[PDB]
């Protein structure tokens, strides 16, 4: 990645083994759980297109998802070349941002220019777009199938509810609807009677306290 | 087509 | 975060892999035990609102707590905007700016490094910790009134469970501690009528 | 009006 | 490795214990899976020929692969010399790039000169070439023998397909010839009819969605 | 804590995850063994009152000991107030709660510690905490020194090990440990060792005592 | 009393 | 003529 | 070791806890396998004679190997003494005294003297000289700890060809030749014995391993 | 400890959590084996007397050895006081007060004074002097905790020669016999304590053979 | 007169 | 003879 040294200039630094290991382990352990994407974004802080490709190439399995990810990158690269037709500096095309037709020197050039062209940030945006598709596709359960067991604590039910809601990545209005209707409705009779006794417009804290 | 199937990320044509 | 280098400068650094992992592990292991919040505060030293959102989003499970956290953030943000309505005057952050929702990293660094500074990172963390406190109380299994010393339980272990429960619920506390002990202890206990130290020594 | 709606991540722009 | 310090100067540093241990464990755990090579290139960032040899020599097992690697290096070093016969600086031989007949000072010399002779990167290029041969060799199955099971989920089949395709590599052409024709063909009759009905131009996302049941 | 940069200046540094984790683990594993306190002093080197409170708050269990620690800190803070009831280049005088990090900001704490002459609110707070920890160690001490007797099969080395380990945990007066060393170490040794140790005569080093009873 | 039962260390009044 | 020989370490001088 | 600061000057630095432990574990885990030597040389990068002695003394067992190591050092130190006799007299101002064999071994030399030699201009690399002696002795130990001869390495009946080549060059490395190439082909199992040499001599190991798989 | 930063300044730093834990673990695992002492020396690189006391105090058990260590410290400190009497009088400007035995041990000296002595010109290495005393005491503990004598080492019937030589020099190391006795002990006992098979094989080589030649000849 | 007494922590002042 | 049997590495005569 590109960091700031003691001379106040933005220089290139080799990606650390600790970062390399952290990214590999979180993929082997958490697969494509929703929380993997923020971890990726954090581990790839200030990363160059080369570094981003390095992290992606270090992934062992999940080659179906990696292939889908390439297609997403291809779609976004094409759109970039459409919205950007061709001592003024040469602006990057789609392949330059993806680190395919650009070198490390050229990547540093764009990122440290004034004004900068954050090829690393643009590329990462493309990648996260693809990772969002994969997470949603690999989502095991629908929000409709989340039902509180007769012996399940309310907390463990709400946990599975919002974990599912997060992975499904539905629209904002849809998430609101599921919270209002599905959450209360699909609770066991014991909790639902208590929840309805608190009236509409009750906070989640009030709901979970009453069913503790 | 920036990336082709089976080929690593950031690999030049 | 925004930290100090070896040249006496306040610059922005990326959140470190060690810090990222330490926060994930403490949530996996200790869940929302009261000692998680101080661990959170220490791991988020000098954090920007962006960094705080990163730490929160990296959490895998506990989405019930995470949703409660957002609601607490909404309340504190709404209250903030209610207390801060509308030359070389700098634009002051809204509720959403502090939460890193409608503000960029540069804007956040701008507020934090201004003179005088507007600690949007420390304000956000203040809101987050408020939410974490509620969650800790929420995940306290038993009530303080349901904590009684069994005939088999040594006095030390009983006091341990007592102040562990009291801490989770977050002040006329030890006035109740004396009542839920064994008949063996309570008799010796009333002799002084008194520090906790003396009580434990006498019941050893 | 709320900063964070139910279901969407932290730091999520409106 | 040769890195730029906090002052902004290209200095030499000892390879870290963490880097040494990381590379050793990766080989011990992942063997010669395709993802080992990008890991190697990342761990050997800015490495000298001496550093590269250190990483290779630290490997305990897989001596058959290490020997194959030596042969590849010998080939590339010999081919380098045939393309390079002889105050001007002495250009490196094949053995110099491999760090065999060159000292650390000489290796640093070529890398920090103007213009620089990236003997580190040139050497790593030979090693990665050799590593590519080994990965292709340690590949268990041919791409032609990857066929979807009768009860195997399409996703799992696509995983095995592109995993094998990656290990095999190609000349980019064979990859493109297989990724569309071979993938759909070797799918089970039910998925095959659906995919062939979807027609060409169908994204993998569309393909996996249709055959997800 | 407070460290020195390359400009030779004392500046604030965020407490490391490694320092935090080390303290959490030593409490979980070693409980309140005597060697936990020197470990605490080392891990809190150059620490601010804020950092000290962080280390204490990260403790999950032992809440009985933590409450006792609170009381000890309160008493030492209230006493500071009772013993201590501004200039352009100086700073205000710290109260008990200021040293305890309750009513003081990080900037103020940094100010006092980096001042010239310095007001070590960190080392003062540490002092009170270690005082509290010493009381806890004494309380959690299981055995009296009088109950330490050499076993029939127990080697003299293991006996002396249990002897001074017990003596350390009891943390009595300095010269009453010497009184025990002179009147209990040899007295409570098994008959075989006790015969040889008394044969050596008073004024013998521990090295001489352990070598002689090696069989 | 600077600290209170059940209240964290360094908790302001 | 060949740089590396069987059984001998990498970077081994002739 | 002696490393380079941000100023650019060669300064002394304490050996890290991570390096100390890394050397201890690799000896505990790998003993004196051939790959331990490159690990040792890498962990002792820029090391002083004092640092080298530290790494050696931290080794618990293997005292037979250590004693053999000591000897090798004595031999190399004696030869150094022969080729570098120190002339009598006073040392000129701004100069270092000439190091003996025991000085390089860190026996009769202090840390400050070692630092003086290694950061001299031009530098006397007593650290690299001593390590050269140590590595020399370490190679002797690897050869001795080698269990099997290369002549007794033969492919099993149902043993995969790759596994056989692995054991071959693993054994060959430990004992430290064109006799290796011929020995490999001959000691192959019956089936691979035939397939191996229809391609004739001058064939790569790659061509051999692909031909004998499955 | 007092180390040199990136700007070439000899400044004081706190002991790292790694160094603290590494020292605690090596005592728990290796006890007082001979290889613990070099580990202590390396982990206490550039340490102050305060740092040295810290590492010692973090040790949980082994209080017998710790007590023996205190007595050894008392010996060397008294010997220091005898050879270095502190002259009463005002301390010259730009100078440090001359240290006593307890000053080196970090008992009667502050951290500031310790830093003062160690970074003085010329330095008074109170940290290195104290460490010399501690290591001196540790060496006594190792010899005492050495379970077997060198006389009790003889090659068994089934035991390989290498395993025997291993136990021989392992014992000899912990015994820490005088250098003069050690050389004579190896030339006399090592060959004499081998099994009748190997003992005659070493004889054919003739007296004056290297350990490499001996061990090679006794394989099988 | 002696620096350390039995039972006394290392570096503890008199 | 720089090193003798039994003595540690770097041990002065």
């Amino acid at each position: 990645p590109i960091v700031q040294n003691l001379q106040g200039q933005m220089v290139h630094q080799c990606i650390s083994p600790r970062t390399l290991n952290a990214w590999v382990k979180v993929v082997e352990e958490k697969a494509f759980s929703p929380e993997v994407i923020p971890m990726f974004s954090a581990l790839s802080c200030g990363a160059t297109p080369q570094d981003l490709n390095t992290m992606l190439n270090t992934v062992g399995g999940h080659q179906a998802a990696m292939q889908m990810l390439k297609e997403t990158i291809n779609e976004e690269a094409a759109e970039w070349d459409r919205l950007h037709p061709v001592g003024q500096m040469r602006e990057p095309r789609g392949s330059d941002i993806a680190g395919t037709t650009s070198t490390l020197q050229e990547q540093i050039g764009w990122m440290t220019h004034n004004p900068p062209i954050p090829v690393g940030e643009i590329y990462k945006r493309w990648i996260i777009l693809g990772l969002n598709k994969i997470v949603r596709m690999y989502s095991p359960t629908s929000i409709l199938d989340i039902r509180q067991g007769p012996k399940e604590p309310f907390r463990d039910y709400v946990d599975r509810f919002y974990k599912t809601l997060r992975a499904e990545q539905a629209s904002q209005e849809v998430k609101n609807a599921a919270t209002e209707t599905l959450l209360v409705q699909n609770a066991n009779p014991d909790c639902k009677t208590i929840l309805k006794a608190l009236g509409p417009g009750a906070t989640l804290e009030e709901m979970m306290t009453a069913c503790q | 087509p920036v990336l082709f199937p089976g080929q690593p990320f950031g690999q030049p044509p």
